């Protein structure tokens, strides 16, 4: 959240200053290049053809888009050419459906018998990564932190303090991120292990 | 073979302790009265999940295999009991056709009704105990759960008889005792009293006309 | 079909320069960008470059980065290449056949859509010159075609009458730079006087044709 | 640098089996991409033999299968005739390397089947050839089979020295093969050594039909 790096730090039910005093049950960082006007389809709910191919979300996402230029380091002296678009496929993909493939898309009558040519496409083709390229179609990195914060046991916790337990009397407690009010006391319920 | 399935394959939803409660949940379930396969050797579908069930002396049953392919160029799931640890383990293995590199992931930890479920990120239940299809009602506790995801759709057990079925999206109402522990629950969709149970959230109704649900 | 045909062949001194071309006869060459490829002399072909659409080309540092370059014009259907300081290795037939990238694009496993007839870099000291034939009195009969350059050319008998009986050595290079090769027919002995045996060599290339009748003293 | 390494002969009679090599590494064959084969004699056109790993491109017969796993493919021919014997090259992707890889090249081959016994004899220099001062000398070996033969000619009896050449593939009809071997002298020198004469061996032949192809006749 300090770094002088981020061009972006979208957040979606979650707050970046928040954040820090929380804990999720697991956390997925998901890493990837774009050119950074891209970035506008890096985003829940977008109607972004690059996301229906590439990386989906949620409508409904809970996550951070962290996203940085990096054309200073991906973009060689000489031109980079090495990362890749998918621009087409038969459908939309699920929210976080990664789908590697081989096929070609046939975009009308012609037969293609998995070999290219005119209305014959394959999916992938260049990002032009020029170190002139001007400012929006550099290569701009980025990770999708996604968050699940589901009711069972978390894992992934910030680097809160750890108070001493007390015992019959009132407090603001906060156990694994889950947090209340109340007269603590030890009791008799028979908890599975599990429980 | 076909063989009976009632009242089994019950399992804690989820790990929140709920005592003196008839709680009420949609999740994949075993369904009531329907047919366990009963087997004497061949890998088998993993439709939407699994429950296990095996009854012998000689601890004969090593482990299970679960993945897409079970040979190599993809990801397969392994696991196996030598006494001292059981063992978890993931790698595009190299398995001949008769099993009596660069793995992803790791893990150590009538004498029996040796009772298990899988279920797919990966969830494993049991109640391996003593009871010296059987009858009766209990059920399974956590085992494991491993935070990782795979396509799989195919099962096989490491070697005598053992049952098989495969869990459905169900409702169903679990009659936590005074202690947390289920001891009944009712199958929804089983028949027309088991929706009433669940209508009006109780292991007893009394006489009368309920309207239970709707048709169209 | 992509009846690819390529163009502009030359000949020029080591350390030289030149400019030559290739063309999808008839077939736009949009949906079927190829790049270059050649021959290594007496081996393989040799991975001289791949292309794309959108440009993003590149070259083996091998035998041709430094000097090699690429780029097509779809007003002419036509690739291209601008070149600089020949080496002698260079001297082959030059194809245009394939179009996808070092990434993969048609499938993981290509297919080859044309590979058309040669055009040549050609690289020497020597300059064109015509060949030392003669009679060479044998009839099992030949010749051996000294001193000429640039290859190839057509080597035939009776002005092809006689090709039915025809068998060509492998091919020679002498101290002053320039080729040579030896072409030989399997006809009878008997017949010398009343059926004629000619050696034909249709040398468009040199400018001096040979066509000239043999027998025997 | 990387090769798809092939192996130089394979063989078996007509209408017979063969199945071959062409092999790289675990940067190019293991990494994921496949390979292709053309079959090119020189000038001929490269004909793609494969198409998807899966298929043959337009026309090309069944026995011209290809199977590929670990660090090789591996072509093949079934009903082989003698127009297959013949060069051919493989092709892939390297890993390694920016772009493409080639094989080393294969000859498939109809058997060795008759002991074809050689014809024996240097073509004469013409007392002709003297219009411009010079003169020419070739050791024939025509007619054999299968495979080589051993060059062996002399002048003034010492053995010529360094005039080996490579061997010429089967002729129409048949199956016989023709080789030779190459000298040069200054004009004069070839003058002085007059005794220039064939002692040539092969595996079937007894005795040569050696004429006396001397200078100035
Ligand atoms: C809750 O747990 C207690 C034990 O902690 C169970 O009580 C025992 O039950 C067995 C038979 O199940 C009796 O033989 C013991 O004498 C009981 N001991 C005590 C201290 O009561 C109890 O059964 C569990 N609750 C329910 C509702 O089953
Ligand atoms: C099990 O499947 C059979 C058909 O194999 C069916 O007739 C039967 O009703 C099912 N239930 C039981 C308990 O057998
Ligand atoms: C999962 O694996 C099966 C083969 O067992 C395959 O048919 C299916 O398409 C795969 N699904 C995905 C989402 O990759
Ligand atoms: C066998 O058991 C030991 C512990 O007793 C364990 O370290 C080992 O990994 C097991 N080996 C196999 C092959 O399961």
């Amino acid at each position: 959240y300090n770094s002088a790096s981020f061009s972006t730090f979208k957040c979606y039910g979650v707050s970046p200053t928040k954040l820090n005093d929380l804990c999720f049950t697991n956390v997925y960082a998901d890493s990837f290049v774009i050119r950074g006007d891209e970035v506008r389809q890096i985003a829940p709910g977008q109607t972004g053809k690059i996301a229906d191919y590439n990386y989906k979300l949620p409508d409904d996402f809970t996550g951070c888009v962290i996203a940085w230029n990096s054309n200073n380091l991906d973009s060689k002296v000489g031109g980079n050419y090495n990362y890749l678009y998918r621009l087409f496929r038969k459908s939309n993909l699920k929210p976080f459906e990664r789908d590697i493939s081989t096929e070609i898309y046939q975009a009308g009558s012609t037969p293609c018998n998995g070999v290219e040519g005119f209305n014959c496409y394959f999916p992938l083709q260049s990002y032009g990564f020029q170190p002139t390229n001007g400012v929006g179609y550099q290569p701009y990195r980025v990770v999708v932190l996604s968050f699940e914060l589901l009711h069972a046991p978390a894992t992934v916790c910030g680097p809160k303090k750890s108070t001493n337990l007390v015992k019959n009397k009132c407090v603001n407690f906060n156990f694994n991120g889950l947090t209340g009010t109340g007269v603590l006391t030890e009791s008799n319920k028979k908890f599975l292990p599990f429980q | 073979a076909y063989t009976n399935s009632f009242t089994r394959g019950v399992y804690y939803p989820d790990k929140v302790f709920r005592s003196s409660v008839l709680h009420s949940t949609q999740d994949l379930f075993l369904p009531f009265f329907s047919n366990v396969t009963w087997f004497h050797n061949p890998v088998l579908p993993f439709n939407d999940g699994v429950y296990f069930a095996s009854t012998e002396k000689s601890n004969i049953i090593r482990g299970w295999i679960f993945g897409t392919t079970l040979d190599s160029k993809t990801q397969s799931l392994l696991i196996v009991n030598n006494a001292t640890n059981v063992v978890i383990k993931v790698c595009e293995f190299q398995f001949c056709n008769d099993p009596f590199n660069n793995c992803t992931f790791e893990y150590v930890s009538f004498k029996n009704l040796r009772e298990f479920v899988f279920k797919n990120y990966f969830k494993i239940y049991s109640k391996h105990t003593p009871i010296n299809l059987p009858q009766g009602f209990s059920a399974l506790e956590p085992l494991v759960d491993l935070p990782i995801g795979i396509n799989i759709t195919r099962f096989q057990t490491l070697l005598a008889a053992y049952y098989v079925g495969y869990l459905q999206p169900r409702t169903f109402l679990l009659k936590y005792n005074e202690n947390g522990t289920i001891t009944d629950a009712v199958d929804c969709a089983l028949d027309p009293l088991s929706e009433t149970k669940c209508t009006l959230k109780s292991f007893t109704v009394e006489k009368g006309i309920y309207q239970t649900s709707n048709f169209r | 079909e992509v009846q690819l045909v390529e163009s502009g062949g030359g000949l020029v001194q080591p350390g030289g320069s030149l400019r030559l071309s290739c063309a999808a006869s008839g077939v736009t060459f949009s949906s079927y960008w190829m790049s270059w490829v050649r021959q290594a002399p007496g081996k393989g072909l040799e991975w001289v470059a791949n292309i794309r659409q959108d440009g993003s080309e590149k070259y083996s540092v091998d035998s041709v980065k430094g000097r090699f370059t690429i780029s097509r014009d779809n007003a002419k259907n036509s690739l291209y290449l601008q070149m600089n300081s020949l080496r002698a290795e260079d001297t082959a037939v030059y194809y245009c056949a394939r179009a996808r990238r070092a990434d993969n694009s048609g499938y993981y496993g290509f297919h080859f859509d044309c590979w058309g007839q040669g055009t040549l870099v050609t690289v020497s000291s020597a300059s064109t010159k015509g060949p030392s034939v003669f009679p060479l009195a044998p009839a099992a009969l030949g010749c051996l075609v000294k001193d000429y350059f640039p290859e190839p050319v057509t080597v035939s008998w009776n002005s092809g009458a006689l090709t039915s009986g025809v068998h060509t050595f492998p091919a020679v290079l002498q101290s002053s730079g320039l080729y040579s090769l030896s072409s030989v027919v399997t006809v009878p002995s008997s017949s010398l006087g009343t059926q004629t045996y000619i050696c034909n060599v249709n040398h468009k290339p040199s400018n001096t044709k040979v066509d000239k009748k043999v027998e025997p003293k | 640098q990387s090769v798809l390494t092939q192996p130089p002969s394979v063989s078996g009679a007509p209408g017979q089996r063969v199945t071959i090599s062409c092999t790289g590494s675990s940067s190019n064959i293991g990494a994921g991409y496949d390979v292709h084969w053309y079959q090119q004699l020189p000038g001929t056109a490269p004909k793609l033999l494969i198409y998807g790993n899966n298929n043959r491109p337009s026309g090309v017969p069944d026995r011209f299968s290809d199977s590929k796993s670990g660090t090789s493919a591996s072509l093949a021919i079934t009903r082989l005739q003698a127009e297959d014997e013949a060069d051919y090259y493989c092709q892939s992707y390297d890993s390694s390397l920016s772009g493409w890889v080639f094989g080393g090249g294969t000859k498939l081959t109809v058997l060795g089947q008759p002991k074809a016994n050689p014809t024996v004899t240097l073509f004469p220099p013409s007392s002709e050839e003297l219009q411009a001062n010079k003169a020419t000398l070739v050791c024939l070996i025509s007619d054999f089979y299968p495979g080589a033969v051993t060059v062996a000619w002399k002048a003034d009896s010492s053995p010529v020295k360094a005039g080996v050449e490579t061997t010429t593939p089967s002729k129409q009809s048949n199956n016989k093969y023709a080789a030779s071997s190459y000298l040069s002298l200054t004009p004069e020198q070839w003058k002085s050594h007059r005794s220039y004469s064939c002692q040539v061996t092969h595996e079937g032949s007894t005795v040569e039909k050696t004429v006396a192809p001397t200078e100035c006749s």
